[PDB]
């Protein structure tokens, strides 16, 4: 928040984004292992509740 | 309980607030003598009874947190009181100053500390007769009572 | 109107003088600018108006 | 009044140095109020700090804390045995939490 | 969609993942397929049935974990130009991250046991739809009320709306969260005194919300009032994919400000003008 | 819960000392 | 109002008329720029008088293989919502029309295919592709002076 | 941690999502160790209560 | 960077060390004007120093 | 002004080289320095006129560079990408292209993504006379053209001297060590 | 306990206990209870009744 | 609310429209300096005249004004802890808010530390000057600024120089001390700032000194004797001493 609002408008710092296209291949795996462990918690809970 | 931990704390500041006595000073003398032996200078693992190194367990954390911490942040404070006065009198950030003033100030508070909980503390070594701790606390406990004609628990 | 009053003595004296360059000129420029019998007069017609 | 001692005469424009509070808005010459500042950057740094990181993780903590030594985490007094009576324990659902 | 949209307009970048995102919206619509039993987790079906609606119900939060990441990734690093359309998805993202917490503690199942069919399903519920569908049609209009309407937006009252509005919908589904912590039974028509508070804030909080949505029609009506052209943004050119281009559109840029700021009192006048403001002095020279 | 979820065991907590006559 | 000095400029850019450096120097971009977009326009023939505006966002004058003094328009495009496009038949920025029937004459737009054969390699200022995520991780770099840099080490004995 | 484990950072980084926010990262790690010890605390206490 | 009267200090008292002429004579005098609470001669330039001259 | 002039009297100039030194020494490919009088002012400048200050010659960017003897410096700073070699068996003859953009997608060997982005760092073709597993650059800042001359500790340090960079560093550390505290605490 | 409705789908739902029982008319329900805590728990018909 | 009247307000009125119709923007320049020596502008067209690296010659963390609230909020969150005066939950809170603040004068200081400019350079023609410095974060930042828009400052700092026959350097170029001066407005990442100071260390070389007092004057420099040097020593975002 506080480095976009900071140095990305356009009175400060601004980017010129030259991007075609995307090429990400593990960016959604990599992010998933944070999902991943909240439903392990979750259903480990549940397991030694129930 | 919470409130009984409340209690027992505020009692130990209107005490400490109202006077030591002299045979209340001494037993309190002879209380810390016995922490100090068999509590805070011994391992509590050595004791052979589990319980008997569990309830030791238990008196030296308290021991710990409300003797040792408690007199390590009151010359905590003390120490960075002095260290903002040197500071501000040099113009510049000293060395010296922290350590010497937080040793310092423990010594002090060291007692004191010592001085307030010194019941307390007691307190966690009512065993019993069961343990050599608890033998050798009912004898250091009924000297106590002797010497201030006091019938203690 | 007290306050309104105060502010527009000591606009008018910092066009006048210099803003205080210490804790001791602040104090010695606020009472000149109390000094003021502008200052006064001032106060006298924001505390009827 | 022309001659006041212990005031030294305003001769000219000082240096922006003697400036006793730094404005945030500033002028663009074409004539704008410009809010968006480096120095509004700097000011809005701090106070930020202290909602989305400050609170965020000490408001609950510092409100158990206090009601805990103040409150005795509102236990009943009427009570026969800590031995055998139900712990009634502090705060744990995080109010500064969605949850 | 509408969200990511909106977005990439306003900063002009490429999204983060376009096509991660298709594929997991995809996935995410072939999953629900396969919650059915997860709202009737107390019917009492059978426990490998109940175990694998549970189970499916927890993966399904893989995909929005996904969206999540690449809108927050495509809002970073580029030129952000502030319109009423970005604080409308704004603040869509924020109800929605609110939203998916809920509902993943609602599968657990000793929570669902404990809170099936109760105040805290009834603002989960509302929260999802009520917060995150209407907060994103309302983004949608705004970002697209010129060609739907053929005039500019009111800014102040546009302003306005997206404040009431998107405050309501917190202070509605705040107190019935907490009445859910509570274990207040949804469809109640009386609870006992000690949800009062609660129900009375919530009841505030719609009230505020009915304020809002008020705003927003006066703030519609402030719009066929104006009759004012509106101007791209983006003035032709959504992507600075090239160094010309974007020297192009800083020219017109400013070209385009120095024409709007035209008739406008210099800065040495506009600052003598302040300065000697203030005219009333008691005696003059 | 995980291998460290409440990240913190209370060893310290003995078992509560009968005091019966 | 960093203003540089055509001459500079023509120094800076040989083959530029010295007149467009008075236009380009009445632009109002920082010298760096100013310079950078006179290598452009002086690169790639733009004609840097023309207003952009809604027909077209920029006016170009090329010679092709066949020796003809031809014009370029390069117009306005969209950020994939065509609705959001501004379709405009006159020079300014305002949206002012509103044609009811986006295709009035019934005829689709058309997305030609460039197949993979017919197709050559990206000269259209391809050498930015990946200038953006370069800068980004060179801001996000910081540098050993070169004055620290060991120099003149022992060459590769298979090398 | 970050980009020193892999070999071809560039790579790395877009294979993750062609952005950048590493500086981001690092200040936010180190705020993050330097708030996470107080909930900790908290958390020990609770716990402590829980077990009595 | 720290202390300039210190450093002052510092070479009177290694010229003293040293065995000068004047030595104890001018390592005296320097220490007559020994103050409490020297000041902080090191003011930043580019550091504001009006709200800041109380705790100089 | 006047003033001014007198003390233009003892003024002294002094040179710019520092931090960079000179380019021309180190990168075969760059001409030695020169010094360019411009012309005297022409009378009249009209639109249509154009510069006619001596030009500098033109030098095109090669698509690759031989292998220099050690003696290699970059000529844009390059991505960083790694901080440890690469040990890459090599079949001897076989040229490789070492990659210097830094943005190489195709690891040690040149990816030709160096002719997509704005550098002037090209590839260098190197051809090794014996087979074996070598130890490439990963560093890109390495003296020795495709061995590494163990010039990424050098930047490491250089990173660990930077105050942001020790920031960084030092903040990693610390949750990794307060980690390490709470595993250390976890029992209690 | 043996749950079952004889009308309609109620509910038993002790939120003291944390329990709720669906009683659905047909279904016998034979559900586990234990009384850990000593104490006395309201509750209600978590279910429209009519 | 014209009815009312007062003179004062004509008296404006008529002095802005005096104003808005003699003051131009186009205006006649007469401090005009002729230099000593040929000047030989870099590849980019521009002359150092000044370099340095204030943040290799600064403190950084041991400040002097920042020590003294960094080290004094443990004693307040001390106090806040053990509760040593016996006060209430609200005056608790209250004293929590020192701690709160603390980070408030370090990070004046350190934004403070940005303004120095790190390095100068004059363009060719003599009219703009570009200053880079590197904010702390290790962000190079430069901007070019006016001629005119430059103002000396006194060695005390405490009220402004006069604009000429003002000695702030040594016989051999040296500056006589670290220099503060004020511009009216500078364009920081295409944002203009009004009443910035800036401030040149001792520590810098003044390189070409004499055209360094003509910037530090604010006459415009007559750039009729240039020469360019084909060096292109300097690299994209290359590494320099200052970091
Ligand atoms: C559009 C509306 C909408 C949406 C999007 C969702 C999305 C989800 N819903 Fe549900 N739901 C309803 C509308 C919706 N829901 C309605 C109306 C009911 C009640 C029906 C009835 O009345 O009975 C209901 C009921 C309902 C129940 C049972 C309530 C009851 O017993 O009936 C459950 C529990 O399993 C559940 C779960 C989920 C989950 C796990 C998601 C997931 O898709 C969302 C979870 C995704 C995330 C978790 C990603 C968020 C990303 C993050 C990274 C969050 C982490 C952030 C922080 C912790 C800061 N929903
Ligand atoms: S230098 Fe890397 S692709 Fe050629
Ligand atoms: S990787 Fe070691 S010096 Fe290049
Ligand atoms: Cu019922
Ligand atoms: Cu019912
Ligand atoms: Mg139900």
């Amino acid at each position: 928040i506080l480095k976009v609002a900071r140095f990305r408008v356009l009175k400060m710092r601004p980017k010129i984004s030259t991007s075609y296209r995307p090429h990400g291949k593990w960016g959604d795996f990599l992010a998933c292992i944070i999902p991943l462990i909240w439903c392990i918690n979750i259903l480990t809970n549940s397991n030694l509740i129930l | 309980s919470c409130t009984t931990r409340r209690f027992i704390d505020e009692k130990e500041k209107l005490e400490y607030s109202r006077g030591y006595n002299q045979q209340e000073l001494e037993a309190s003398k002879l209380r810390k003598d016995f922490v100090k032996k068999y509590i805070v200078d011994f391992d509590t693992t050595l004791y052979k009874t589990q319980v008997e190194r569990d309830w030791a367990y238990i008196a030296k954390r308290e021991y710990r947190y409300e003797v040792q911490l408690k007199s390590i942040g009151y010359g905590g404070a003390l120490a960075n009181a002095v260290l903002l006065w040197r500071i501000y009198a040099n113009k510049k950030m000293v060395f010296w100053p922290i350590p010497i003033v937080g040793a310092l100030g423990y010594l002090y508070f060291q007692p004191v500390f010592f001085q307030k909980s010194n019941k307390r503390f007691f307190d966690m070594c009512n065993v019993g007769e069961e343990y050599y701790l608890g033998r050798e606390r009912n004898k250091i406990l009924r000297e106590c009572n002797k010497i201030l004609n006091v019938e203690d628990f | 109107e007290n306050i309104t009053a105060l502010v527009e003595n000591c606009k008018l004296l910092a066009t006048k003088y210099e803003k205080p360059q210490n804790l001791r000129q602040a104090a010695t420029f606020m009472k000149e600018v109390f000094k003021l019998e502008n200052y006064r007069k001032a106060v006298w017609n924001r505390s009827q108006y | 009044p022309n001659n006041i001692k212990g005031l030294i005469p305003k001769t000219c424009r000082l240096p922006a140095t003697r400036n006793w509070y730094r404005r945030t808005s500033s002028f663009e010459r074409n004539g704008f109020f410009n809010i968006h500042t480096p120095v509004l950057n700097t000011k809005m740094i701090p106070w930020l700090l202290f909602i989305v990181l400050t609170w965020g993780w000490s408001s609950f903590q510092i409100g158990g804390y206090n009601y805990e030594r103040f409150d005795d985490n509102g236990e009943r007094r009427n009570t026969l045995y800590w031995k055998l009576s139900p712990v009634e324990f502090p705060q744990s659902k995080l109010w500064n939490r969605p949850s | 969609g509408f969200i990511n949209m909106i977005v990439p307009h306003n900063n002009t970048r490429r999204v983060a993942s376009k096509h991660h995102m298709i594929w997991a919206i995809y996935v995410m619509a072939y999953m629900g397929y396969l919650v059915w039993g997860h709202h009737m987790y107390l019917v009492g079906l059978d426990h490998r049935s109940r175990t694998m609606y549970s189970t499916i119900t927890i993966m399904i939060s893989m995909p929005a974990t996904i969206k999540v990441v690449n809108w927050t990734l495509s809002l970073v690093n580029g030129a952000l130009k502030i319109d009423l359309p970005f604080l409308f998805s704004m603040s869509f993202l924020l109800l929605f991250l609110v939203a998916g917490f809920t509902g993943m503690w609602l599968s657990h199942v000793s929570l669902n046991v404990s809170m099936h069919d109760t105040f805290y399903v009834v603002a989960h519920f509302h929260i999802m739809l009520s917060g995150a569908a209407m907060t994103g049609i309302f983004s949608g209009i705004y970002y697209y009320f010129n060609a739907l309407f053929g005039v500019k937006y009111s800014r102040m009252f546009g302003y306005m709306h997206l404040i009431y509005y998107s405050g309501g919908q917190w202070v509605a589904f705040v107190p019935l969260f907490y009445l859910g912590f509570s274990g207040m039974p949804r469809r109640i028509h009386d609870y006992p005194v000690v949800f009062m508070g609660w129900h009375s804030m919530s009841t505030t909080g719609h009230f505020i919300t009915l304020v809002g949505i008020i705003f927003f029609f006066l703030m519609m009506f402030d719009s066929h009032i104006e009759r004012r052209a509106s101007t791209s943004t983006t003035l032709g050119l959504p992507r600075w994919y090239k160094r010309i281009s974007y020297y192009i559109f800083k020219i017109r840029y400013l070209q385009h400000t120095k024409s709007k700021m035209n008739g406008i009192p210099g800065s040495t006048v506009r600052l003598m003008l302040i300065n000697r403001h203030f005219v009333e002095y008691e005696v003059y020279e | 819960m995980a291998l460290f979820f409440m990240a913190n065991t209370a060893i310290s907590v003995p078992s509560v000392l009968d005091t019966s006559p | 109002y960093c203003q540089m000095d055509p001459e500079e400029i023509m120094r800076r850019v040989p083959g530029i008329t010295r007149k467009e450096a008075e236009f380009i120097t009445k632009l109002g971009l920082s010298p760096q720029e100013q310079v950078d977009f006179a290598y452009i326009a002086y690169n790639i023939g733009l004609d840097i008088f023309y207003f952009t505006n809604q027909m077209f966002v920029a006016r170009q004058v090329v010679t092709n293989s066949k020796g003809e003094k031809v014009e370029v328009l390069w117009n306005a495009q969209c950020y994939e919502d065509i609705a959001q496009l501004n379709v405009g038949f006159a020079p300014v920025l305002e949206s002012v029309d509103y044609h009811w029937e986006i295709f009035l004459w019934a005829d689709p737009p058309i997305k030609p295919n460039n197949d993979f054969d017919l197709n050559v390699p990206c000269t259209w200022f391809e050498y930015e592709q990946e200038w953006w995520m370069e800068s980004c991780i060179q801001e996000d770099q910081f540098n050993l002076p070169e004055d620290e840099r060991p120099y003149n080490t022992p060459r590769n004995p298979h090398c | 941690m970050g980009s020193v484990w892999f070999r071809n950072r560039y790579w790395w980084y877009r294979s993750l999502y062609d952005d950048y926010v590493a500086r981001e990262a690092k200040l936010a790690f180190g705020i993050a160790a330097f708030i996470w010890l107080p909930h900790y605390y908290w958390g020990i206490h609770l716990n402590r209560a829980f077990e009595v | 960077a720290y202390d300039p009267e210190l450093v002052r200090l510092e070479k009177l008292k290694a010229r003293v060390l040293l065995e000068e002429e004047g030595a104890l004579l001018e390592y005296a005098h320097f220490i007559s004007k020994r103050p409490y609470n020297k000041p902080y001669e090191k003011w930043g330039v580019s550091e504001e120093h009006v709200k800041q001259q109380i705790l100089g | 002004m006047s003033a001014i002039l007198k003390r233009a009297a003892k003024y002294k100039r002094v040179s710019s080289i520092l931090c960079e030194g000179e380019a021309h020494l180190r990168d075969p490919f760059t001409p030695p320095p020169v010094i360019l009088k411009p012309p005297a002012p022409r009378k009249d400048k009209k639109p249509d006129d154009i510069t006619d200050f001596p030009a500098q010659k033109l030098i095109p960017l090669p698509e690759s560079i031989p292998y220099q003897e050690g003696k290699y410096r970059p000529a844009s700073i390059p991505m960083v990408a790694g901080f440890f070699p690469y040990n890459c068996y090599l079949q001897q003859g076989k040229v490789y292209s070492w990659c210097s953009c830094g943005i190489s997608q195709s690891g040690p060997w040149c990816d030709g993504l160096c002719n997509s982005v704005v550098t002037r760092c090209r590839p260098v073709v190197f051809n090794v006379s014996q087979s074996g597993y070598y130890k490439i650059c990963n560093c890109k800042f390495s003296a020795n053209a495709p061995f590494c001359n163990n010039t990424h500790r050098k930047m490491v340090r250089y990173h660990h001297q930077t105050h942001r960079g020790f920031y960084e560093i030092w903040g990693a550390a610390l949750f990794v060590l307060g980690w390490v505290y709470m595993g250390f605490n976890y029992y209690t | 306990l043996i749950t079952n409705s004889y009308d309609i789908v109620h509910s038993w739902f002790i939120p003291g206990l944390g329990i709720k029982l669906d009683c659905v008319p047909g279904r016998s329900t034979h559900h586990t209870f234990f009384i850990d805590n000593v104490g006395f728990y309201y509750g209600q018909c978590a279910e429209i009744c009519g | 609310l014209n009815h009312v009247q007062n003179m004062l307000e004509e008296n404006l009125k008529y002095d802005a429209q005096k104003y808005n119709d003699e003051v131009a923007v186009i205006q006649k320049t007469s401090r005009i300096y002729k230099p000593t020596y040929t000047i030989e502008f870099n590849r980019e067209g521009e002359v150092l005249v000044y370099s340095a690296d204030p943040i290799k010659n600064s403190v950084v963390y041991f400040k002097y004004p920042y020590v003294l609230y960094e080290a004094a909020i443990p004693l307040f969150i001390w106090a806040w802890i053990y509760n040593p005066l016996e006060l209430s939950k609200n005056a608790v809170n209250s004293l929590l808010i020192y701690p709160n603040i603390a980070w408030i004068p370090r990070m004046w200081y350190w934004r403070s530390l940005q303004y120095k400019i790190q390095k100068m350079y004059l363009l060719r023609g003599g009219k703009v000057a570009k200053i880079e410095t590197q904010s702390l974060a290790g962000d190079r930042f430069t901007s070019w600024v006016e001629t005119y828009q430059f103002h000396p400052l006194t060695q005390d700092q405490k009220n402004f120089d006069n604009q000429d026959n003002a000695e702030f350097l040594e016989d051999e170029g040296q500056l006589k001390y670290e220099l503060g001066v004020q511009l009216d407005n500078l364009q920081e990442m295409g944002t203009t700032s009004q009443d910035i100071v800036i401030n040149f260390m001792k520590e810098g070389t003044v390189h070409h000194p004499e055209l360094f007092e003509a910037i530090v004057k604010g006459y415009n420099i007559d750039t009729s004797d240039y020469v360019i040097n084909t060096a292109n020593n300097l690299r994209a975002r290359e590494g320099n001493h200052n970091h």
